[PDB]
């Protein structure tokens, strides 16, 4: 034993343990999810109300990358804006040198690359997020979800925090019921309705609903905030389906 | 236990715990509380001596003329990312022409503090901060946690006996935030809410600190017979 | 007993971390195969996608290294991608500083000297990856290297990689000790393909949708992988004979 | 050829009285023969009861004195809020100017 | 101002029949001054000659190198260093100062020890080598000694015949050049014995 | 982090003592035997081969007795390969002293230098030491003949005779025993090998199981030559003096 | 085994509380400030008797106008006292004046926390800061190795400091002289030593804005310790 | 990152032992049997070709390498190891001597420089030892034939005849009582396949053995004509078919 | 670069690397310092296990900084040549950029702050030695003794030993040596020295030597034959 003290060690099964320890702290953070839609993708994110002194819409856990990628996670919230940061900084590098936007799996690798670059060295920490992102490029609408290991894939649905198998349930149950495909205005519907159900899980104190989306018709292919009207007849839809 | 040697290494149940004991030095420091409302913001601080023929160590420190903080833990640490700040802040001056926005502050504080959790040989900060400013969006009040979380709230209070401030304020809130255009009261409802936190001692000449900000008013702090006033 | 956390020599002269990363290879649960032909060189794979969620185009663990060049690997997906770039950048390095595209073997050597260093350097760890290099090279024609943490390589007449690799290596060398030659006698990929299907079916004793596969094809100046109708067409045909 | 330096005119005039002291300039900007601006400030009051003017060439000018008021700010925060009397800033604009002695600010500066 | 000239001085080699000679003036100068007539400008590592002509600070400088490296090089091979390999150590020290060169022309001369085959090279100050048959020139009277040389040299010569020739020849090339002179020296080189004369010449 | 795998190769012991430095002379002291003694015309240095087989060449071998110039030579005794990294450092040395001041180096010069980077692994760097001891046998203008010894702590002492390596205890009491003042080289030579022949763990003493070398005067007039014993000359001088 | 810059649980840096331990064991240092002046003294402690007295140097000049007393393992001092000089004569360089205390004070305390694997270690000794100047008047500093530093009325540090501050406690008041103060650490340093104080085991300085930083002589001290007797025996 | 291993992972233990030499030593051991013997006007060496597979090529795997004209090298222990070892032994026989003396090192040299960094692969910091032992057989014109033996340690020994890995102890025992100063090259080739048969389990024969000599210079091999003084390569790598005929007269 | 800290504080406040290093001092041979009116006297203890030494060429324990400054050490031998050669280097340095000799007391600062540099600098372990530093300043007549050890503390001694058995020999001065009159002569000074020597060598043989310091930098070291004068006169008085 002493296989899970160091990082980049590997135990006699294979794996490296401190990378599953990551993910631990991933399970402890609150709930995130995104939906891809018809022409673009949906983020939402449970924000827990710890206190009534937090002022409401102003801590944002959602964030752009560029102007066309919307970026949220679970877990260590210092961890996901560092891998952010990184992510502007590879997203600005790729523009600089061929000129078009950064294609998100392009924008995928990068991340998947830096983070398992976090798994090889005993001298840094691996990243304690799971990272759910994506965005409109000239191939369409593309969702990612990243672990810690540095694992990721494409999704039709995705979710991760303390709620994640409630949402993956639902999430499930729509990919089922609509294989022609869903619209931008529905998935963010229906983003509200996963976030209020997967709440269940952090009962306790109550939450603040926050969405974003990326959609060609919707948004120009650009990430915007849900605000105003459109969040609310979200909040509204959300709170009809549980009662 | 046998994950705690540095801050490089998590827990089974997925903690840092060099980042856990850091936090701890904060819980042992003298208590400070943070509010405002739309037109001000308002620090006030609790100074601890060391004995009677002592000093009592300052808590505030001023950042620009629109933004400063308390602190709470080691005040050397306090000391660097404040300086930290005031390089930002003057940064954001000299190159934009640009007041630094209190948010944007927050997230360059949350991003300097992250590096020192994730990296070997390194430690946590030991300090935790109530930065208050006042920007182009109005009054604003953050509370700064050596883990790297950064919270914009209406009121705070960080330190020892902390827990008796911040349930006051829970219960004022609907009051303070709505004293607009009255320095003079949001800083009596900071001194009430620090008196909440108080045992066997009470606030006196030289033990009260306090700092306000606001629409037409600098980034200032009061010491000695200058808070004889609230006391 | 630190000798078991970091590339240094055991008493018994074993590198333990090097064991444990041939150990993370079956992490996937996945078996590989790579047979030749005449005029190329074909790589299959399982492909497996659990969740319902994932957006199957994405999982694969067969990479376009260059035009030449195809690359499957048998390991976790972070490993894999990390080889993957290094790889194609080491492919186009070479192109530009050599003037001609690199060779299968030489690109395999090249990494397995890679491979070896975290052998031997204590703060680099090895990855957990077996790494199978095919193309059809201009000199050697159609060619199979295969990369192992341990910093081993060595040429193919065919291979196979994954927890049932016996299965399938067994299933192969019985083939080949009818034959008595060292590759498929058949013109077209098309039916390479075919075979390197059914053998993995007989040696696994398990039916195939097309989803279930990932196929890679390596003929003159291009390598290319199959889609899932190209493999359809594929499983009709060995189901009609 | 680059010229790095480049001549925008203008004229300074600093008196000292018995009780108080002032500093003058023109508000004229020129280059060659030409008139860039009628009035463009020159001289700047750069806290701690202290006014400056650098003249010569107006982009080490502006650079030369958002770096003394910069000096002035840093001051404060480490020594206490301590007021910079009229012999210390000059000091330190000697260790401004002198600090490039080897590509030089082309100003003349009063204050 | 130009390097090559300040000090002055000539080098020249030939072959002969099993055996070589190398010769060289005596002068070092400041320009006009004559300032030593007792600068020898030959030197030798084992059995392997090295004449060096230009400037006398890297005339002296690279002596003291090459007798670093030949003294390492007996240590690690056991053995002396032979001329044809001598000549490539010349070779890329020179060239190594490819654009901050040392000023020199220098000529190597010497028999090697295991074929008995006579061996002279000569080089430009950045390593270009020129293996010469008959003879090789070097310093501020080259086209005089090419003149000399080239007339008088006669293949297969004998020792004491070849002697008289390579001393001719430099003799009269000093005498038609202001910076050389002021002395000369020329060794006589067999398979196992080596002789070392001092001529007699015009001291202006 | 790293620190998890760090030995400390260059600490104090509770008592005073560097670790690995201690640990190297018990490495050394399983080394072959190597001898030196100094004459009034002469020094002399012998040593002896690890069990060696019959299928070794040794006229091309070398493990023991090394060249550093034309005046000074080394004897060896530990890591061979850690004894050549040094050795190649001395030797540069001699040519850096000559280029510098055109004058062969002073022995104690170089032994002192190459003890100073002995010295620097013990106390910086985080390496392991060399474990290697050696016995310089030199000789200039100044003193004369010399003879050093230097070990993995950096220290270095002169000797009018010393052993390094295996059974020093038992080699230094017979060299204190019959050793002279006015003693020549032919008797020191004489002493080294019987010296040899007490402490040697071999069954008998024989010439391929042997390096010789000698520092003499006895070159034509007022200069010094090394002489490194061939195969075929050890075995005559064995005769000799009587050992076989 | 364990980083250096590690937390304990209880939320303090393990290096800087051991750092702490070695200043106890440290010899006795006394700073009194008064409105005449800042008093400085310390005990010697000289190991043997052969041991030149005069040599040990525990107080010393930053400035003409700062003074510094020193405790635990003085030679860590000698590198903050360097560099405390520096900072004092480079202000003078950019600013053509004085250097306030409390900057000196924290100049040298930003050094303090630069430790990791800068320096490998914490600084051994504490150091009683005194001087004056214009702004805050006369002035006594206490800088840790903690990178934090307390103002004082009065303070004792070292071995004894426990015992002195609890009479330095009853003892000061804002009234006192200069003589007061001297006769004060004389008396208070005469109880926490072990041997018998005289003017040659023991040293007094200190700082007044007319003559700036000045050590006493040994002759001066023996008669201020002459009179401290009388004085005590009085009543 | 960073490289943070600057301290050595070989030290010495208390009783005076290298641990990592001697771990390195014990994987030397369990690596297949390889051999030298050197003769009057040449030398050999040999190795068993053990394929890990029956799929695998063989012939891609090359234990015996070239590393110049006139020098050869075979190993026992870590294959990876010793590929390494050729490329820069390959490469330090140009850097460190061909480009400054315009010809090739001879044997000795090159042997010194290879263990060279052997040694400090023992001493450096955060590295292990190579866990290889090499035989290395070359020709040079003033020294002649000779062949070498390389320790992880960096430690080298000239050899009439040797052998390492599996089978040493009988091997070494076989070459003594066949070895003589008076074999020719041929003869040398003969006794290196008998030494090699008794360490050799299944198949043996010119597919599943490597064997190459030095010897005479190969014009042939050399690819261009012009220049008498450049006669070709003294190494030459045996063919399955020419040890298959050698086998015959066994 | 290595930059393992070594010298580290424990629990009880104690740095042990610091500590161990006295511990190696405490092995290393006894060397003794006495200062006379006049003059400064360096005794020095040889070891008798190594005979068959070279003493022409063995490195003196007694070494030259300057022509006006000597140092000798107790410790670690290799330890000892690299503060030397710093000290060596740096007194030239001083007479290069100040045009005056170093001053014993100048000299002594730089040699124990190099000490103290290696007791909190990463990667580096304390110097296993305690030097004795004895001189004349420039134009100056009054005697220099200072001492240093591993920590990096320094100070001046009217008399001291440092290294083995130092503990015997300091009791010996502390009684014999009267500040009030110390040793007039350069005779009194050096039988004193030996005497104190004599307490805990073993045999007045090749076991002591002695380095006489005089102004101006007279510095001139004892031959065997002088030193056994001295054993000699000491003991015939000694039985009575
Ligand atoms: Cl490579
Ligand atoms: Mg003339």
């Amino acid at each position: 034993t002493g296989y899970d003290l160091s990082n980049s060690v590997f135990s006699p099964d294979g794996r490296n343990f401190q990378v599953e320890y990551a993910v631990k702290a991933v399970e402890n953070g609150t709930t995130s999810i995104g939906i891809k839609c018809n022409d673009g993708v949906v983020f939402a994110v449970e924000k827990l109300i710890t206190s009534k002194l937090l002022v409401p819409q102003k801590n944002v856990k959602i964030q752009v990358v560029d102007r066309h990628i919307g970026c949220v996670y679970s877990g260590l919230i210092p961890d996901g804006r560092h891998l952010v940061n990184r992510g502007r900084e590879e997203a600005a590098s790729f523009k600089k040198l061929y000129k078009t936007p950064i294609p998100i799996p392009a924008f995928a690798d990068r991340l998947g690359q830096y983070v398992q670059a976090h798994t090889l060295y005993n001298s840094v920490r691996p990243f304690g997020v799971s990272t759910i992102f994506g965005g409109v490029d000239k191939n369409g609408a593309h969702l990612y979800m990243l672990e810690p290991s540095g694992s990721y894939w494409g999704y039709k649905g995705a979710a991760t925090g303390k709620g994640r198998q409630s949402a993956k349930a639902e999430l499930e149950k729509l990919v089922d019921h609509h294989p022609e495909g869903l619209s931008a205005r529905e998935a963010v519907k229906q983003a509200a309705k996963i976030i209020y159900l997967a709440h269940e899980d952090n009962k306790e104190k109550d939450f603040e609903l926050e969405i974003s989306w990326c959609s060609l018709s919707e948004t120009n292919g650009l990430h915007k905030f849900v605000k105003g009207d459109l969040l609310q007849e979200a909040i509204d839809f959300a709170q009809k389906e549980i009662n | 236990n046998n994950y705690d040697g540095d801050t490089v290494t998590f827990s089974p149940t997925g903690r840092l715990f060099q980042v856990e004991y850091a936090l701890e030095a904060i819980k042992q420091g003298s208590v400070t509380v943070g509010l405002r409302s739309n037109t001000h913001a308002v620090l006030v601080a609790l100074k601890r001596n060391a004995d009677e023929l002592s000093s009592y160590q300052k808590k505030i420190i001023k950042c620009d003329e629109h933004m400063g903080l308390s602190l709470a833990g080691l005040a050397p640490d306090a000391r660097v990312l404040s300086n930290y700040l005031r390089q930002q802040c003057n940064y954001s001056s000299l190159v934009f022409n640009r007041k630094l926005a209190v948010e944007r502050a927050g997230h360059l504080l949350c991003d300097k503090a992250q590096k020192n959790t994730q990296s070997y040989g390194g430690r946590p900060y030991g300090v935790g901060l109530l930065i208050i400013g006042y920007d182009k969006s109005g009054a604003h009040l953050l509370e700064f946690q050596p883990s790297g979380n950064v919270t914009e709230l209406y009121g705070t209070a960080i330190g020892a006996r902390s827990q008796g401030a911040k349930t006051y304020l829970e219960r004022t809130l609907d009051t303070f935030i709505k004293i607009d255009g009255n320095p003079d009261e949001l800083i009596k409802a900071g001194v009430e809410a620090i008196s909440q936190s108080l045992r066997d001692e009470s606030l006196t000449v030289d033990n009260l600190s306090i700092a306000i900000v606001g629409k037409d008013t600098p980034f200032t702090i009061y010491d000695g017979e200058a808070v004889a006033k609230y006391i | 007993g630190y000798d078991r956390h970091i590339t240094i020599f055991s008493p018994e002269g074993r590198l333990y971390q090097v064991e444990y990363a041939f150990k993370a290879t079956n992490q996937t649960n996945i078996n590989s195969l790579a047979v030749r032909g005449k005029d190329c060189t074909v790589v299959i794979s399982q492909k497996k996608v659990p969740d319902k969620l994932l957006d199957p185009t994405t999982v694969s663990y067969i990479f376009c290294i260059s035009r030449t060049i195809g690359m499957v690997v048998n390991g976790p997906i972070p490993d894999a991608r990390n080889a993957a770039l290094r790889a194609k950048a080491e492919a186009a390095e070479f192109r530009y500083k050599y003037g001609y595209d690199m060779p299968c073997d030489v690109l395999a050597k090249r990494m397995a000297n890679l491979s070896q260093i975290y052998t031997q350097r204590a703060y680099m760890r090895p990855l957990g990856v077996i790494l199978t290099f095919v193309s059809v090279d201009e000199e050697l024609g159609p060619s199979i290297y295969k990369t192992d943490p341990a910093g081993y390589y060595v040429g193919y007449k065919a291979t196979a990689t994954g927890p049932k690799q016996q299965e399938i290596t067994t299933n192969l060398e019985n083939h080949f000790k009818k034959s008595k030659i060292d590759h498929i006698n058949e013109e077209s990929w098309e039916k390479v393909v075919e075979f390197a299907i059914t053998h993995m079916i007989d040696a696994l004793g398990t039916e195939f949708s097309k989803n279930d596969l990932e196929v890679g094809v390596a003929t003159k100046d291009k390598f290319f992988t199959l889609s899932a109708e190209n493999i359809e067409e594929r499983l009709v045909a060995i189901a009609e004979q | 050829q680059f010229n790095p330096y480049g001549d925008n005119g203008g004229t300074i005039l600093g008196i000292a009285g018995e009780d108080f002291a002032v500093l003058a300039g023109d508000t004229r900007n020129i280059t060659d023969y030409s008139i860039n601006s009628r009035y463009e400030p020159k001289v700047f009051d750069c806290g701690d009861n202290i006014v400056m003017s650098a003249n010569g060439f107006a982009a080490d000018g502006d650079a030369l004195v958002k770096r003394f008021k910069n000096s002035v700010k840093w001051y404060h925060f480490d020594h206490n809020d301590k007021k910079l009397s009229i012999n210390s800033a000059a000091r330190n604009i000697q260790h401004l100017l002198y600090s490039r002695r080897f590509f030089p600010y082309y100003v003349y500066n009063i204050i | 101002s130009d390097p090559s000239s300040i000090n002055g001085g000539i080098v020249v080699a030939m072959t002969g029949k099993d055996c070589v000679a190398i010769a060289c003036d005596l002068r070092l100068g400041s320009q006009s001054l004559g300032v030593s007539n007792k600068f020898e400008k030959i030197f030798h590592y084992g059995h392997v000659f090295l004449g060096i002509t230009g400037l006398a600070t890297d005339v002296t400088t690279l002596n003291e190198m090459f007798r670093y490296k030949t003294n390492l090089y007996k240590l690690k091979e056991e053995r002396a260093i032979e001329p044809e390999t001598f000549t490539q150590l010349v070779s890329s020290s020179l060239y190594e100062r490819r654009f901050g060169p040392y000023f020199v022309g220098p000529v190597v001369a010497g028999i090697n020890s295991k074929s008995g085959k006579p061996f002279i090279a000569g080089f430009d100050l950045i390593g270009c080598i020129d293996e010469a048959k008959d003879f090789i020139v070097s310093g501020t009277a080259s086209d005089q000694l090419f003149g000399m040389c080239e007339s008088l040299y006669e293949p297969n010569l004998e020792p004491e015949d070849l002697f008289e020739t390579i001393s001719q020849a430099l003799l009269n090339a000093a005498d038609r050049d202001a910076l050389s002179g002021w002395g000369a020296v020329v060794y006589i080189i067999k398979k196992d014995e080596v002789v070392k004369r001092y001529l007699k010449m015009r001291q202006d | 982090g790293s620190r998890r795998y760090d030995s400390r190769t260059t600490i104090f012991s509770p008592e005073g003592r560097l670790y690995q430095v201690e640990y190297a002379l018990e490495s050394i002291s399983h080394a072959g035997t190597a001898i030196g003694i100094m004459a009034s015309d002469g020094i002399v240095l012998a040593a002896e081969r690890k069990v060696t087989s019959t299928l070794l060449e040794q006229d091309t071998s070398t493990e023991k007795l090394y060249k550093l110039n034309d005046k000074i030579a080394v004897a060896v005794a530990g890591l061979t390969a850690d004894a050549e990294i040094l050795i190649n450092t001395a030797r540069i040395h001699a040519q850096n002293y000559l280029k510098t001041y055109n004058e062969d180096i002073p022995v104690e010069i170089l032994v002192r230098r190459l003890s100073d980077i002995k010295q620097g692994y013990t106390q910086h760097g985080g390496l392991r030491p060399f474990g290697v001891s050696f016995i310089y046998a030199g000789y200039d203008d100044r003193y004369g003949y010399q003879l050093y010894t230097s070990n993995p702590s950096g220290n270095y002492t002169g000797w009018k005779a010393i052993s390094v390596g295996a059974n020093t205890s038992a080699a230094q009491t017979l060299l204190q025993m019959d050793y002279k003042d006015d003693m020549k080289v032919d008797d020191a030579i004489e002493l080294a090998l019987k010296t040899l022949s007490k402490t040697t763990d071999s069954s008998a003493l024989t010439y391929d199981r042997l390096e010789f070398a000698t520092i003499r005067k006895g070159a034509n007039d007022g200069e010094v030559y090394q002489k490194i014993f061939k195969p075929q000359e050890i075995k005559d001088i064995l005769v000799k003096t009587g050992i076989t | 085994d364990r980083g250096v810059s590690t937390f304990s649980p209880e939320g303090r840096l393990f290096q800087v509380e051991y750092s702490l331990e070695a200043i106890k064991l440290g010899s006795t240092a006394i700073g009194i400030a008064t409105k005449e002046g800042v008093v400085l003294g310390v005990e010697k402690r000289a190991t043997s008797p052969l041991l030149e007295s005069d040599s040990i140097e525990k107080i010393v000049e930053i400035d003409r106008h700062i003074g510094c007393a020193m405790s635990g393992l003085t030679a860590d001092a000698r590198s903050m006292i360097e560099h405390a000089r520096t900072a004092a004569v480079t202000h003078n360089l950019y600013y053509d004046e004085d250097i306030n205390v409390e900057s000196l004070t924290q100049s040298v305390c930003d050094l303090a926390l630069r430790f990791g694997e800068l320096m490998s270690r914490p600084f051994g000794v504490a150091l009683l800061i005194a001087g004056h100047d214009a702004d805050d008047g006369y002035q006594l500093f206490h800088a840790e190795p903690s990178g934090t530093f307390y103002r004082y009325n009065a303070k004792a540090i070292g071995s004894g400091s426990e015992g002195a501050q609890a009479e330095l406690l009853n003892e000061w008041h804002s009234s006192l002289t200069l003589k007061e103060a001297e006769l004060l650490v004389l008396k208070i340093l005469k109880q926490v030593m072990e041997e018998k104080l005289d003017e040659n085991n023991a040293q007094l300085s200190c700082i007044t804005k007319q003559d700036g930083f000045k050590i006493y002589d040994n002759e001066k001290t023996a008669e201020l310790i002459k009179e401290l007797k009388e004085k005590e025996a009085a009543e | 990152m960073t490289d943070r291993y600057s301290f050595s992972l070989t030290t010495f233990s208390p009783s005076g032992k290298l641990g990592q030499i001697d771990y390195a030593l014990t994987a030397v051991k369990q690596g297949v049997t390889s051999l030298g013997i050197k003769a009057t006007n040449g030398v050999v060496i040999a190795t068993e070709k053990k394929s890990s597979s029956p799929l695998a090529m063989s012939e891609t795997l090359s234990k015996v390498s070239l590393l110049t004209p006139d020098i050869g090298a075979v190993y026992s222990g870590m294959g990876p190891d010793y590929r390494v070892l050729v490329d820069k032994s390959r490469k330090v026989a140009h850097t460190s001597y061909k480009r400054i003396y315009g010809e090739y090192p001879p044997t000795k040299l090159l042997v010194s420089e290879v263990a060279k960094i052997m040694q400090e692969a023992t001493q450096s910091g955060g590295v292990r030892p190579f866990g290889v032992s090499l035989l290395i057989a070359g020709h040079d014109e003033f020294n002649g034939f000779s062949l070498y033996q390389v320790d992880p340690s960096g430690s080298y020994f000239p050899w009439k005849a040797t052998a390492i890995g599996k089978g040493s102890v009988a091997a070494k025992t076989f070459l003594e009582k066949r070895w003589n100063d008076e074999l020719e090259l041929e003869d040398a080739i003969h006794i290196a396949l008998l030494t090699l048969k008794e360490s050799v389990e299944g198949e043996f024969n010119g597919d599943t053995i490597e064997l190459a000599i030095i010897g005479d210079e190969n014009p042939d091999l050399l690819g261009y004509t012009g220049i008498p003084t450049d006669k070709g390569p003294r190494f030459r790598k045996l063919t399955s078919q020419e040890i298959n005929d050698r086998l015959e007269a066994l | 670069g290595y930059d393992r800290a070594l010298s580290i504080f424990s629990p009880d406040g104690h740095i042990f690397q610091v500590e161990y290093a006295l511990e190696a001092v405490k092995r290393g041979t006894c060397a003794v310092g006495v200062k006379g009116k006049n003059c400064v006297v360096l005794g020095c203890e040889r070891r008798s296990t190594l005979k068959l030494q070279d003493t022409r060429i063995t490195p003196s324990k007694v070494s030259k900084i300057d022509s006006h400054v000597v140092l000798s050490f107790s410790g670690l031998n290799a330890d000892s040549r690299i503060l030397i050669e710093k000290a060596r280097v740096e007194a030239q340095s001083h007479r290069l950029t100040l045009e005056d000799p170093v001053t014993v007391e100048y000299l002594t600062r730089y040699v124990a702050g190099v000490q103290q540099r290696y007791t909190q600098s990463g990667g580096v372990r304390p110097f296993g030695v305690s030097t004795l530093i004895a001189g004349f300043d420039p134009r100056d007549d009054e005697p220099k003794l200072y001492q240093t050890e591993p920590s990096g503390i320094y100070s001046s001694w009217s008399a001291q030993t440092i290294g083995r058995n130092s503990k015997t020999v300091r009791e010996f001065l502390e009684k014999n040596y009267d500040r009030k009159e110390p040793p007039a002569t350069v005779e009194e000074c050096v039988k004193l020295t030996v005497r104190s020597l004599l307490e805990v060598v073993q045999t007045g043989a090749k076991n002591i030597e002695i380095t006489v310091v005089k102004p101006d930098s007279d510095i001139v070291a004892l031959s065997s034959e002088e030193i056994n004068q001295y054993v000699t006169q000491i003991e015939q008085e000694k039985q009575e």
